[PDB]
C-alpha cells in the first residue's frame, strides 16, 4: 500500500510542494530577495526577511 | 524624457536572456555640495552614473526588471545629464511602474524601507485625473472581524492612497444603506476630513444581511447629485466585499447607460463565495476587479486603481500631456519640502509607459521670493488648497490628539502638508472673499486693505 | 479479511452518521460564528461542509 | 498556579527559566510577548495557549 | 482663576479669540489669545460647507475602446 | 417520512453553508422549509394520537 499510494501521489503531487512566502510569489523560481512579515496584524510592525523558497 | 524615452522604448527589444551585463556592478564616488547630501555610492542595481531605487519588497532577479533596467538608464542617463548642462535640477526623478531613477549619486537610503513609488502621490498625480468617488464598504453580517481588520485597514490606507483632491464618502450598507456622517463629498482638506472619515471607518463593525441593491440604490444616487461641489469627471464606485450573490444589472440599466460609472470590485482575504458575479460586474460595467488576499494591500491597491483610469489618457489624450504640478510636500530624503513636477510618458500600444518628474525646492522658489524691500510676509496659494507661504514651517499637520498606547508599542510620514489659506492666517470674511476670488483665480490685480488683527508670536496686533 | 468488512460495514455507516450529526452541529456550533480576528492561518474551522467533515 | 498566571521580564527573550522571576512562554517561533511590562512581558498559558491553568 | 474671574469682568469690559495652529508638535493645538496657554487640540468635521473648489481642466473620461480585457 | 427526513439531511447539510452571522443566501427561503418538514411530522404525530399514547 506504501507503494501505490506513493505511486499515486508521485504522478499527482512532484510538481507541487516546491512551497514560496507566502503565497505571494507563486512560482518557485519568481521567488527572489527579501520579504515583509508583519508581527501580530497591525501594518506598523513590519520585519523582513530573505525569504522563499520552501522544500 | 517624453521625446526621448518614447523612442528607446519603441526599440527596446525586450529580449530576455540577459544574465550576462547589466548593469552592473555598484559605482562609488564620493562628493559633497549644494542641494545638500554628500553624493558618494548609489547603486542598488553631480554626475557619475545614476542611482536606481527598488522596491524593498520588489527582487532586482526578474525578467521584467532588467528588461527595463537597460532602455531606461540606457538613454535617459545622458539627456538627462544634458539637463544638468543648465543647472540646477534639483532632483531630476523617473518612476515607472517600479523602480526609481534618481540621477546622480545620492546614497540610497536598521530602519525598513517601506517606501515604493506606485504609492508616492506625485506619482499618482501622473496618472489620470481627477476621481469622484464613491466607496462601498460592505459591512454585511457575512464578513468576519478578521476581514474586517483587513478591510479596515484597506479603506484607511486607499483613502491615502487617494488622490488629495478627490471627492469621497464611505457606503456602509447591509439590510439597510448608509453613510459615514458628511454627505456632500470633500474636496478634502486631507488631514481632517480623511482622518473623519477614517476614523469612523476605525469602528465599523459587521451586522446584517445583505440588501446588495439598496447599497447600490444610493450609490448611483449618492454617486449622482447635483447640488454644489461634485467636481464633475470620472464617476466610480469601489466595492470591497466578500463576494456578492447576483447580478444588478437592473440598477445599471435603470442609472447607466452613459457608462460614465465605473466598478472596481475588490474581493479580500480567503473565503470561498463565487467571484462570478463581482467579476461580471466591474466587467459589465467598464472597471477592472482584483484582490488583495492578505496584506499584498500595498501594491495592490495602487496596480490598477490609476492605470485602469488610464485609459482615457491613453486614447485621445496625447496633447494632454501638459506638466501636472503637485502639492508642496517633503522629500523622501532629507531635504525639506518640495513641489514635484510630473509628465505622463506613453508606451507604444499599449496601456502607458511611465510618469517621470521634476523636483523643486521651495527654497529657490523662495529665492524667486525676494525678501528685501520688506519685513513682514508673502504668501502663495495654490488653485485650491495651501501655498507655500512664510506663515509656517515644515511638519506634516496631523489630525487631532491621540497619545499612542505605549503598551503594544516595542509607518513613518505620509505627507502632503495640505493647508487652508483659510486656516494658515487669520478669517476676516472679507478676507474670504479673496481668497474665495483667487481660487477661481478670476481676478487679476484687484486689491485692497482689511483692516485686521493678525496673529504674532504669541499675542495679537492690529 | 475483506469478508469481516462485510459485517463491519453497517457500524461503519453508523459511524459515518455519528460522523455527520456532529459535523453539521459543529458547524452550526463553532463555525456558526467561525469568525476570529487576527491572525491566519486558523486551519480548519467549519466554515464549509466539507471543512467541518476534515475537522 | 502562582506561576503560570503572572510572568516578568525584558529585552531580547533571553531571561532565565526556573530560578526566580521566570515563567511558562507562548510557543511561538519567536515569542515575547507584548504587554508591555518593560520590553514585552514573558509568561502567560491561561489563555494565550488557551485554558490549561490550574487555577 | 479668581484672577480669570477679575479677567472675566476685564472681558466683560479683553478679546477671547479661539485660534487653531494645525502645526506646532504635530497636534492641532488651540490658541486663545487676547487683546490662557496651549492646550490640546478638538473639533472641526463641519456642518455647512464653504471655500469654492476649482478644476475646469482636462478630466478626460471618454472612450472609444475601453478593451473588455477585465480580470483575469 | 424516510425520504423527506432525507430532505432533512440535505437541506441542512447545505444550510450549513454558510452562516457567518446574518446575510444568509440560498437558505433563506429553506427556512420555510423546515416548518414543511414541520408540519408533516406533526402530521404523523396527529397519527400519533391514534397510535397508542401512554402505550
Ligand atoms: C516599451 C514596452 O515595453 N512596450 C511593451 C510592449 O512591447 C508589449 O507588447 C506590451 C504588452 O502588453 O507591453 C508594453
Ligand atoms: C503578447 C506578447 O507576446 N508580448 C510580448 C512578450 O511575449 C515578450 O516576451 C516581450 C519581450 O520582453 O514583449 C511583449
Ligand atoms: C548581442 C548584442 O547585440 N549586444 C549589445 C551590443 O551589440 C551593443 O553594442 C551594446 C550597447 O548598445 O549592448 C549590447
Ligand atoms: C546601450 C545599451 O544599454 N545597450 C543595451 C545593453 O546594455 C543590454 O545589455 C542589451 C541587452 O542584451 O541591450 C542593449
Ligand atoms: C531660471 C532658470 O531656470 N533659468 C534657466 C537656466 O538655468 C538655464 O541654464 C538656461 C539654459 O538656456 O535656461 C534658463
Ligand atoms: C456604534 C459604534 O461603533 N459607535 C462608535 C462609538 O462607540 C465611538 O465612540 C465613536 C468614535 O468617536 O465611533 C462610533
Ligand atoms: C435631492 C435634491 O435635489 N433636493 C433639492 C431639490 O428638491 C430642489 O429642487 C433643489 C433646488 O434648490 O435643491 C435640491
Ligand atoms: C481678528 C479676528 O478676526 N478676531 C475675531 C473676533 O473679532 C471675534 O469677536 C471672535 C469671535 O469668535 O473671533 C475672532
Ligand atoms: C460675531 C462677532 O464676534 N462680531 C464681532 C463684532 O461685533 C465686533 O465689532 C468685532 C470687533 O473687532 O469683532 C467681531
Ligand atoms: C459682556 C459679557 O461678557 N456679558 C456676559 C453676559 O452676557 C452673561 O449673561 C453673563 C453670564 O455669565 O456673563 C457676562
Ligand atoms: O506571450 C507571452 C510569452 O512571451 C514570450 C516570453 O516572454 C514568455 O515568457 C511569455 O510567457
Amino acid at each position: 500500500l506504501q507503494f501505490m499510494f506513493a505511486c499515486i501521489g508521485v504522478q499527482l503531487f512532484k510538481g507541487k510542494f516546491f512551497s514560496c512566502n507566502d503565497l505571494s510569489k507563486m512560482t518557485e523560481e519568481e521567488c527572489r530577495g527579501y520579504y515583509y512579515v508583519y508581527k501580530d496584524g497591525d501594518p506598523t510592525q513590519m520585519e523582513l526577511r530573505p525569504r522563499q523558497w520552501i522544500h | 524624457l517624453a521625446l526621448e524615452a518614447e523612442k528607446v522604448q519603441a526599440a527596446h527589444q525586450w529580449r530576455e536572456d540577459f544574465a550576462s551585463n547589466e548593469v552592473v556592478y555598484y559605482n562609488a564616488k564620493d562628493d559633497l555640495d549644494p542641494e545638500k547630501n554628500d553624493s558618494e555610492p548609489g547603486s542598488q542595481r553631480s554626475y557619475q552614473h545614476a542611482a536606481v531605487h527598488i522596491p524593498t519588497d520588489i527582487y532586482e532577479g526578474s525578467t521584467i526588471v532588467l528588461n527595463e533596467l537597460n532602455w531606461t538608464s540606457a538613454l535617459d542617463d545622458v539627456f538627462k545629464k544634458n539637463r544638468e548642462e543648465d543647472p540646477s535640477l534639483l532632483w531630476q526623478v523617473f518612476g515607472s511602474a517600479t523602480g526609481l531613477a534618481r540621477y546622480y549619486p545620492a546614497s540610497p537610503w536598521n530602519k525598513i524601507d517601506l517606501y515604493d513609488v506606485r504609492r508616492r502621490p506625485w506619482y499618482i498625480q501622473g496618472a489620470a485625473s481627477p476621481k469622484d468617488m464613491l466607496i462601498l464598504v460592505d459591512v454585511s453580517g457575512s464578513v468576519s472581524g478578521l476581514t474586517l481588520k483587513l478591510i479596515r485597514t484597506s479603506v484607511s490606507e486607499m483613502l491615502e492612497t487617494l488622490s488629495d483632491d478627490d471627492f469621497v464618502n464611505v457606503a456602509s450598507f447591509n439590510s439597510n444603506a448608509q453613510d459615514v456622517s458628511c454627505f456632500q463629498h470633500l474636496v478634502q482638506a486631507n488631514v481632517r476630513n480623511k482622518k473623519v472619515l477614517k476614523d469612523a471607518v476605525n469602528n465599523i463593525t459587521a451586522k446584517g444581511i445583505t440588501d446588495y441593491k439598496k447599497g447600490f440604490s444610493f450609490a448611483f444616487e449618492q454617486l449622482l447629485n447635483y447640488n454644489v461641489s461634485r467636481a464633475n469627471c470620472n464617476k466610480i464606485i469601489m466595492l470591497f466585499t466578500d463576494g456578492g450573490e447576483e447580478r444588478a444589472q437592473e440598477i445599471f440599466a435603470k442609472y447607466n447607460k452613459d457608462k460614465k460609472v465605473r466598478v472596481f470590485t475588490f474581493s479580500v482575504g480567503q473565503h470561498n463565495y463565487d467571484r462570478g458575479p463581482i467579476q461580471w460586474m466591474a466587467c459589465e460595467n467598464k472597471g477592472y476587479y482584483y484582490e488583495i488576499p492578505s496584506i499584498g494591500a500595498i501594491r495592490i491597491n495602487t496596480q490598477e486603481y490609476l492605470d485602469v483610469l488610464g485609459r482615457p489618457m491613453v486614447l485621445a489624450g496625447d496633447k494632454a500631456k501638459q506638466v501636472q504640478w503637485t502639492n508642496v510636500y517633503l522629500d523622501a530624503l532629507e531635504l525639506g519640502l518640495v513641489i514635484t513636477g510630473t509628465l505622463p510618458v506613453f508606451n507604444i500600444t499599449g496601456q502607458f509607459e511611465n510618469k517621470t518628474n521634476l523636483k523643486n525646492q521651495l527654497i529657490l522658489g523662495v529665492m524667486g521670493v525676494d525678501v528685501s524691500l520688506e519685513d513682514i510676509k508673502r504668501l502663495t496659494p495654490r488653485f485650491t488648497l495651501c501655498p507655500n507661504g512664510y506663515y509656517f514651517a515644515i511638519d506634516p499637520n496631523g489630525y487631532v490628539l491621540l497619545h499612542p498606547n505605549l503598551q503594544p508599542k516595542p509607518p513613518k510620514s505620509q505627507e502632503p502638508v495640505t493647508l487652508d489659506f483659510l486656516d494658515a492666517e487669520l478669517e476676516n470674511d472679507i478676507k474670504v472673499e479673496i481668497r474665495n476670488k483667487m481660487i477661481d483665480g478670476e481676478s487679476g490685480e484687484k486689491t485692497f486693505r482689511t483692516l485686521v488683527k493678525s496673529q504674532d508670536e504669541r499675542y495679537i496686533d492690529k | 479479511l475483506l469478508n469481516s468488512i462485510r459485517s463491519i460495514a453497517s457500524l461503519l455507516l453508523l459511524l459515518f452518521l455519528f460522523i455527520i450529526i456532529f459535523a453539521l452541529l459543529g458547524m452550526q456550533l463553532f463555525g456558526g460564528r467561525y469568525d476570529f480576528e487576527d491572525t491566519e492561518v486558523r486551519r480548519s474551522n467549519f466554515d464549509n461542509f466539507p471543512q467541518a467533515l476534515i475537522s | 498556579m502562582h506561576k503560570t498566571c503572572y510572568y516578568i521580564g525584558t529585552d531580547i527573550v533571553a531571561t532565565v527559566e526556573n530560578e526566580k522571576p521566570s515563567p511558562c512562554a507562548r510557543t511561538g517561533s519567536g515569542r515575547p510577548c507584548t504587554i508591555n511590562g518593560s520590553e514585552c512581558r514573558g509568561g502567560w498559558p491561561g489563555p494565550n495557549h488557551g485554558i490549561t491553568h490550574f487555577d | 482663576c479668581i484672577t480669570e474671574q477679575t479677567q472675566y469682568f476685564f472681558d466683560n469690559d479683553d478679546c477671547g479669540n479661539c485660534s487653531r495652529i494645525f502645526h506646532v508638535e504635530k497636534l492641532m493645538n488651540t490658541n486663545l489669545i487676547f487683546i490662557p496657554c496651549d492646550t490640546r487640540l478638538l473639533i472641526q468635521a463641519e456642518q455647512t460647507s464653504d471655500g469654492p473648489d476649482p478644476c475646469d481642466m482636462v478630466k478626460q473620461p471618454r472612450y472609444r475602446k475601453g478593451p473588455d480585457v477585465c480580470f483575469d | 417520512i424516510l425520504l423527506t427526513i432525507f430532505a432533512n439531511c440535505v437541506a441542512l447539510a447545505v444550510y450549513l453553508p454558510m452562516p457567518e452571522d446574518d446575510n444568509n443566501s440560498l437558505n433563506l427561503g429553506l427556512e420555510k422549509l423546515e416548518y414543511f418538514f414541520l408540519t408533516v411530522f406533526s402530521i404523523e404525530a396527529a397519527m400519533k394520537i391514534i397510535a397508542y399514547g401512554f402505550l
